[PDB]
């Protein structure tokens, strides 16, 4: 999940 | 009544209307955004949604800024494409 998208 | 469906620069406490996207294989909130606002995945249980009912009527929780950073991802959107994830609970 961490590897698709990540807060920014 | 102040129960009106919010269309932009969603905030706590808003009324916003919560839709089914195919497209990205998500629930949306309705909006006038160019960007999308994707609903959180916590936020379905409480909604009655399943990871389907076409729209469900929510309330802002919380609002969070992502980006994709794979291009097969569950969004079904390009690498780098910005968006949000919105919590909500229901309306009623």
């Amino acid at each position: 999940t961490s590897s698709e998208f990540e807060v920014v | 009544h102040s129960e009106k469906i919010a269309i932009r620069d969603f905030q706590v406490g808003d009324l916003v209307l919560i839709i089914l996207d195919e497209r990205h294989d998500n629930y949306v909130l309705f909006t006038v955004s160019p960007t999308l606002y994707f609903l959180h995945s916590e936020s379905l249980p409480a909604l009655d949604l399943k990871p389907r009912r076409p729209w469900v009527l929510g309330k802002v929780m919380e609002k969070e800024y992502c980006q994709a950073k794979k291009a097969q991802n569950r969004f079904k959107v390009p690498l780098g494409t910005k968006f949000y994830r919105v919590k909500a609970v229901s309306w009623n």
